[PDB]
């Protein structure tokens, strides 16, 4: 008919395979008509440019989240899909390169000499795919190692109160691993990947500097979505900088990958959650928030004997927006990780730097991922500053202290002392198993507390120019013989009159 | 208020069509109408029934309106006006349902009523007269009210019948008793 | 030609706009709306299809009449830079509220910028 001509004629005209049409869009988030071989978690090329990945699948309409801006998207244009689900550039030329999550180099270091492509989601290694935790992993605070050791593989959370110069315990760790880098066989050394996710590109700026001047961008690869750069881009960022992290593992290597800040992964997932218009959970986070979170920590392993060698190790950092243990955020990661390192913001005022606040500060894993010789001096470490804390209670309600409470306060304040260490400052467990045997073995009570750090100081040099052999064999051997401990007694004997 | 009220959008269209055309009592008019354009949109079966999908403008849709009343100027007027409201809603997907609805609506206003015997297989004629009379000579059957008594088959009840008209059913049928036997026996 | 369009709602200070013509002013266009107090510039901020937009006002909504020509300014509004901006107290959409004359602005700039 005339009639059915003319409804030809005001056909649409596309079978709405590979194309579909926008009808609303702003906020960031499209939404198409169309798209009937759309596959989930694809990526969709706006035809005003823009890519924009498909989280929601609706009955008629796509929901298409923008990663570029909405300014560029008009309503009505077709949006053509790439046919992708999500994936990123993998290779050796990630060292030295800062990317950002789509991979682009926005460091300007060119091309990345990219030796496969991974993808963003990627199914965790099960349980028989992984063998148990034997290498330690330092971060040259002496704090750390001592007192919650870090093990590759293993998942420990960086939390408190934000901003207390957060970014720099992390930082620490990337440091020391300077001393394996440098060196040779790839299976002693970590390949640091640092991931900055809502951080001020000043702030990245500032990072990337710090780096180049330790020269540890010589085997760092920084994985960046600044605060600018969209809410989608941020929440596609830790799972990118996961699969980037995966080609490590894969290969064999062991590498450490720091996912700072989680928290505004959280934010992120918020906002775009809201505006696909997903019932909100507790919070405004929705219930899959935990899922998140899971599916991104355990994606963390060190790989059976038959899959390889390589661990990745996750240091994830949760900063804390009150202490409170309780919020939600918080409440998911802490259920999620192997340990957690809390840091408390009086005692960063305190001058305890780092702040680690020694009693909220576990690891459930626990010790068979430190140096043996480590073992054997921080042995009673946990419990004299455990005893140390409750004294320190009782001596502040004024109660008459006998002289059995002084030895463990005296003790104890100098194991404070002996734990603050000054930022961007590694140690060598060489030069830290001679301080922790020192305080344990009590040599340090003797002398004055305000000249603990001059002490430390002068020891260290004392064993560097005297018992430097001493030294080299607990570099070598790592675990203190008989021989050894009596070495290093007669040593520290030798200078306890300074 | 017009007797039947179907709760519902889209029977809230149905209602104030029938409402109002009952009030203009042109309501075979409307109904003969609603069957043609019904019969029509049946009858352009592509490109006519499968861009009653949303995607049209409203300046789109108001071409399709056009196309519509090209089809057949048949159409009773008031029928043409639903057709305006229901492309300045923007909605058509659920067209023939508010016609189906109407249809509801109208036939209720001629007093006919449905009625259903599900069974396992079609039973016989005799059956099915014998069912239509009693329902006629019982009171569940008021008068002024007429049944098509309509056997489906459904092979999910086993055997059986379930009689239905007015929400108001006997079901002697032999999977429900076997249920309540099976129940029984569980004790 | 001038993108004509309608005011559907005026639901506080956020107007909603409906063009009448697929020519469709872009996220984070600028309308000016004129009335007896001027105008009133308003920033499209979502498309709610069907032309019909839904813009933020940023001079006051008051006694705006609801189905009332909209026109099209195009891009993000516009200010007046310039190093003749000193000593110069400039408006929220950029006028002379210090009022010593019009600004003398060599290049006007646009508001939202990457």
């Amino acid at each position: 008919s005339i009639l059915e001509e003319r409804i030809k004629g005001v056909s649409d005209e596309a079978n709405l395979n590979e194309t579909g049409r926008v009808l609303a869009v702003g906020d960031g988030i499209a939404r198409v008509f169309g798209l009937n071989n759309i596959q989930a978690e694809e990526l969709v090329e706006f035809s005003s440019g823009v890519k924009g990945m498909a989280l929601n699948l609706e009955p008629g309409q796509v929901g298409i989240v923008l990663f570029g801006s909405d300014r560029l998207v008009k309503e009505g244009e077709l949006v053509k899909r790439t046919g992708n689900i999500v994936d990123v550039p993998v290779g050796p030329g990630l060292l030295g390169r800062v990317v950002d999550a789509l991979g682009n180099p926005i460091d300007g270091k060119g091309p990345i000499d990219a030796a496969g492509r991974s993808r963003a989601q990627v199914k965790a290694p099960g349980i028989l795919p992984r063998r148990s935790v034997h290498e330690p992993v330092q971060t040259g605070l002496k704090a750390v190692d001592a007192l919650v050791p870090i093990g590759r593989g293993q998942r420990e959370l960086i939390i408190g109160d934000r901003q207390t110069g957060k970014t720099a315990v992390a930082l620490d760790t990337i440091l020391n691993q300077k001393r394996w880098n440098n060196g040779s066989d790839e299976s002693k050394k970590l390949y640091c990947v640092y991931v900055a996710v809502g951080q001020k590109r000043s702030t990245v700026a500032q990072l990337v500097q710090t780096l180049e001047q330790h020269d540890a961008m010589k085997y760092s690869i920084i994985v960046a979505a600044t605060a600018s750069e969209a809410a989608p881009l941020q929440y596609l960022a830790p799972f990118t900088a996961a699969s980037i992290g995966e080609w490590f593992r894969d290969n064999g290597k062991h590498a450490l990958i720091v996912y700072d800040d989680l928290s505004k992964q959280a934010v992120a997932y918020r906002q775009l959650s809201l505006l696909l218009r997903r019932p909100p959970g507790r919070e405004a986070y929705p219930g899959d928030v935990f899922y998140l979170h899971s599916r991104l920590l355990e994606r963390a392993a060190k790989l059976s004997e038959k899959e390889g060698s390589g661990s990745l190790t996750a240091l994830p950092v949760i900063e804390t927006q009150g202490g409170d243990v309780s919020a939600y955020i918080p409440t998911n990661v802490i259920s999620i990780t192997d340990g957690q390192i809390f840091l408390e913001a009086e005692l960063f005022y305190k001058g305890i730097r780092p702040a680690i606040n020694v009693g909220l500060s576990v690891s459930r894993v626990g010790s068979a991922a430190q140096v043996k010789a480590l073992k054997q001096v921080a042995g009673s470490l946990k419990l004299f500053l455990a005893q140390y804390r409750e004294v320190a209670a009782f001596a502040q309600f004024g109660s008459d202290l006998d002289a059995s409470t002084k030895q463990t306060l005296v003790r104890g304040e100098r194991l404070t002392q002996l734990l603050k260490q000054n930022q961007y400052s590694p140690l060598a467990t060489e030069e830290q198993v001679p301080l922790i045997y020192a305080g344990v073995n009590g040599h340090l009570d003797g002398i004055e507390l305000s000249r603990i750090g001059e002490f430390e100081s002068s020891f260290l040099s004392y064993l560097k120019s005297n018992h430097n052999e001493l030294l080299t064999e607990i570099r070598e051997k790592g675990e203190l013989s008989k021989e050894l401990l009596a070495s290093l007694k007669s040593a520290t004997e030798s200078f306890v009159a300074t | 208020p017009p007797p039947v009220r179907l709760f519902g959008v889209e029977g809230t269209y149905a209602t104030a069509l029938y409402q109002a055309a009952a009030k203009n009592s042109s309501i075979d008019a409307a109904f003969q109408s609603l069957q043609k354009v019904e019969s029509t949109v049946k009858k352009n079966p592509k490109l006519g029934h499968l861009l009653l999908n949303p995607a049209l403008s409203l300046k789109d849709r108001n071409s399709v309106i056009d196309a519509i009343v090209e089809t057949h100027k048949n159409l009773d007027g008031y029928v043409v006006n639903l057709l305006k409201v229901l492309s300045e809603n923007n909605r058509l997907g659920c067209f023939e349902k508010i016609a189906s609805d109407f249809g509801v609506l109208n036939d209720a206003h001629n007093g006919l009523l449905k009625g259903t015997v599900t069974s396992a297989e079609p039973l016989d004629p005799k059956s099915f007269k014998r069912i239509e009379k009693a329902l006629s000579a019982s009171k569940l059957v008021g008068q002024g009210k007429s049944l098509k008594l309509e056997n489906v088959v459904k092979p999910e009840i086993k055997g059986g019948l379930i009689v239905e008209l007015g929400d108001k059913t006997v079901d002697l049928s032999i999977s429900t008793k076997i249920q309540k036997l099976n129940k029984v026996l569980e004790d | 030609t001038p993108i004509t369009g309608k005011v559907t709602a005026v639901i506080g200070a956020i107007v909603d706009v409906h063009f009448e013509q697929s020519e469709l002013p872009a996220i984070l266009n600028a309308l000016e709306i004129k009335t007896p107090q001027g105008k009133l510039v308003l920033e499209v901020a979502q498309h709610l299809g069907e032309n019909t937009v839904r813009t933020i006002a940023m001079d006051g909504t008051e006694g705006l009449v609801r189905g009332e020509k909209v026109l099209d300014t195009g891009g993000p509004i516009s200010v007046p830079v310039g190093r003749e901006t000193l000593g110069r107290i400039i408006n929220v959409i950029g006028e002379p509220i210090d009022e010593r004359g019009p600004i003398k602005s060599k290049l006007r700039k646009p508001i939202h910028a990457d």
